[PDB]
């Protein structure tokens, strides 16, 4: 079979800047008989269908914007946008169908942001919770660019991650960062036996993580 | 030009026992094959097999084989598409694509809008609502946040509004994922904290798929 | 011009015309009143002896199948040719020989019994295993199987169409060989009818004549075909050592080909709106090639008589 591996898999270009997604396939693709370098490029906006851009690996499709330009030979193949719009923000695939259909793994296009100053906050169960015979501690971080941050629970100086749950957000329009959540659920009766529930932060904006600490 | 109808959402049980039906109806059905692509949640796209009316030949993937099903109706002019084996993971997004097919299928030009299949128990219940509110000995500062954790609501149609607080301004709302059978939402909004005992705030959630708007009003600890 | 479907299109009265079906019965009896008459003409014992020495019948074989569809996969693949396309020559390549070809032996006038029972022998091991070279020649076009879609009633049906009249013919000479002017001069009569009929009648049946769109190439490895398989053919007879006369036939034999079984194919396998021009491409094909048999025909007659 043939396999489609995508290598950056994830970029963010402001307004002009080069984004050349490449993914090399398995074998050479292309046809000896034909030369038609069976392959296409396709375009997915968030909560919308997959729209066709590029057909052949070559030629564009009808009503596209100029922008869209795709170059390749062989198991080498590069699709460039050069002057990316906001609208531009979507999933490509290039899928192929020279022996059987498959996918690729997906590229997603993100907004760089100069720095990302994350803030904590977190809240335990309310009141009315433990009466219904559960509990559930609470902690989001708020106004982060970078993906890459990890999120963990301290209680009584041990680490426990187990009975985690997170979420992320999904980069509203208003600005070019989200926000993450995570919950810790329990059931009665053992809530209040170790108390402390300790959270914290590493991400690469600063060196040191951030660490919020819980009384009673 | 040609447009491509999907059947609808689809919820049902373990039981499988489920068809999709897709139609386009903008030229000569037989001219062009049909292929049907499985999503599924941030994954990714997946193939599952295509569909040729003129010969009502099928085929399928290798993972697909056992379970997918093609079927074509040229009076109606629509495709059928079966599983007869579903799993609480197979909930996806199915979609119909429209490709031309001289020896090998060339591209998929025209895709349909999309079809979401669920498979859970259902058992619909009313959610239960509960805000959250600081004061455990914290200094707080010039904005401090809030939200209102919903818990034991099955169905994804559930909105969650601040009318009293800062609107759409500064506020976020976390997709809910499914875990043990129930997925929770949450969300958050900030407000100074001069102007936050002045004016309370209170959340609205909105569950159209049942007959529950219960409203409450945090208070602080 | 990305892919699009050809305008050309096909009336549903196409489906179920009785205009249709007489041409299909007058082409049976044709067939039929050619295979009686051209039967007439032939004994049992040289047909007996030829069977027992299949040497003949062998390098036939081996040149119709072994050779053929291979050269047409290599002529398909140099001349850039589409899937379509491709697979059409294909089908044609392999392809066992046609009837006509017979009628063409006929002006040869060389074996014919070896004539008959190598076209015989060839519909024989088309329907014994002409899917599986079909499959392993059209690797990567028409992924599908294919192989339930290959004709199989018509090839019985042909078979039928083809022993009965030889059969009845050799019985009636064996025993009461007292009526034969009469007969060949009725057969020849109702076949002059028949194809002054099927003449007039075809001109109006298949309309729409736009068959000079196919594109230059295809009609120049169309014309080809037909050439390098009577070369291939001829070369083969000469170097294996076999006389003048028993050559002619086999060479004939191993060029021309039947294009029923490809129209029908054609047709099943794809709408015929898919299909443009080449719906028309292996009708006249045959034609083209009876037209290059008529120049062969001119260099016997450059040849006997000089």
């Amino acid at each position: 079979d043939i396999v489609m591996t995508q290598s950056p898999s994830s970029l963010a270009v402001s307004a002009g800047e080069k984004v050349t997604m490449s993914c090399k396939s398995s074998q050479s693709l292309f046809n000896s008989r034909t030369r038609r370098n069976y392959l296409a490029w396709y375009q997915q906006k968030p909560g919308q269908s997959p729209k066709l851009l590029i057909y052949w690996a070559s030629t564009r499709e009808s009503g596209v914007p100029d922008r869209f330009t795709g170059s390749g030979s062989g198991t080498d193949f590069t699709l460039t946008i050069s002057s990316v719009q906001a609208e531009d923000l979507a999933v490509y695939y290039c899928k192929q169908s020279y022996y059987l259909l498959t996918f690729g793994a997906g590229t997603k296009l993100e907004l760089k942001r100069a720095d990302a100053a994350p803030t904590v906050s977190i809240f335990p169960p309310s009141s009315e919770q433990l009466t219904s015979g559960g509990a559930s501690v609470v902690c989001f971080l708020n106004n982060f660019y970078p993906k890459d941050i990890n999120v963990k629970w301290k209680i009584d100086g041990s680490e426990r991650q187990n009975g985690v749950l997170n979420s992320w957000t999904d980069q509203d329009s208003k600005d070019s960062t989200y926000s993450m959540s995570s919950t810790l659920t329990l059931t009665k009766d053992e809530y209040e036996r170790h108390n402390s529930y300790t959270c914290e932060a590493t991400h690469k904006t600063s060196t040191s993580p951030i660490v919020k600490s819980f009384n009673r | 030009e040609v447009q491509l109808q999907q059947s609808g959402p689809e919820l049902v049980k373990p039981g499988a026992s489920v068809k999709m039906s897709c139609k386009a109806s903008g030229y000569t059905f037989t001219s062009y094959i049909i292929h049907w692509v499985k999503q599924k949640p941030g994954q990714g796209l997946e193939w599952i097999g295509y569909i040729n009316p003129y010969n009502d030949g099928t085929k399928y993937n290798e993972k697909f084989k056992g379970k997918g099903t093609l079927t074509s109706d040229k009076s109606s002019s629509t495709a059928y598409m079966e599983l007869s084996s579903l799993t609480s993971e197979d909930s996806a997004v199915y979609y119909c694509a429209r490709s031309y097919y001289d020896g090998i299928p060339h591209y998929f030009d025209y895709w349909g809008q999309g079809t979401t299949l669920t498979v859970s128990s259902a058992k619909t219940t009313p959610p239960s609502v509960y805000p959250l509110a600081p004061g455990c000995g914290d200094t707080t500062g010039s904005s401090v946040t809030l939200g209102c954790l919903v818990k034991g609501y099955f169905p994804e149609s559930v909105t969650v509004t601040w009318n009293s607080g800062s609107l759409s301004s500064s506020v976020h709302t976390f997709p809910a994922l499914l875990q043990s059978g129930l997925y929770t939402m949450s969300s958050s909004v900030t407000v100074p904290s001069s102007t936050w005992p002045s004016q309370t705030v209170t959340c609205s959630v909105a569950h159209p798929a049942s007959s529950t708007t219960v409203d409450k009003k945090l208070e602080p600890s | 011009n990305a892919s699009a479907p050809f305008n050309f299109t096909l009336p549903p009265n196409f489906g179920k015309r009785p205009t249709d079906l007489a041409l299909s019965v007058i082409l049976v009896f044709m067939l039929f009143f050619i295979m009686l008459s051209l039967g007439c003409t032939m004994e049992f014992s040289k047909i007996k002896a030829h069977l027992w020495k299949p040497k003949g019948l062998a390098i036939a074989l081996v040149a119709q199948y072994g050779i053929m569809p291979l050269t047409a996969f290599v002529l398909g693949k140099v001349f850039r040719l589409k899937n379509i396309e491709a697979l059409a020559i294909l089908v044609c390549g392999c392809s066992p020989g046609g009837n006509l070809s017979n009628v063409f032996s006929l002006a040869m006038k060389g074996d014919m019994n070896l004539s008959i029972v190598m076209t015989t022998c060839s519909t024989f091991c088309a329907l014994g295993m002409m899917p599986l070279l079909l499959y392993i020649y059209s690797r990567g076009i028409y992924d599908g199987d294919l192989k339930d879609k290959v004709p199989y009633k018509g090839i019985v049906i042909s078979l039928v169409l083809v022993l009965i009249p030889c059969t009845i013919g050799i019985v009636l000479k064996s025993k009461r060989p007292q009526y034969m002017r009469y007969v060949i001069k009725g057969g020849m009569i109702i076949i002059l009818l028949c194809s002054v009929a099927v003449t007039v009648l075809s001109a109006i049946n298949v309309g729409k004549s736009i068959m000079f769109a196919m594109t230059p190439l295809l009609i120049a490895t169309s014309s080809l075909m037909p050439f390098i398989g009577f070369l291939l053919g001829y070369v083969l007879s000469a170097l294996f050592c076999l006389n003048g006369r028993c050559r002619r036939t086999v060479s004939m034999e191993t060029g021309c080909a039947n294009v029923q079984l490809c129209s029908t194919i054609l047709n099943v396998a794809f709408p015929p709106e898919v299909i443009g021009p080449l719906f028309f491409f292996p009708l006249l094909y045959m034609i083209f090639q009876l037209g290059e048999g008529l120049l062969l025909i001119a260099i016997f007659w450059c040849y006997e008589k000089f």
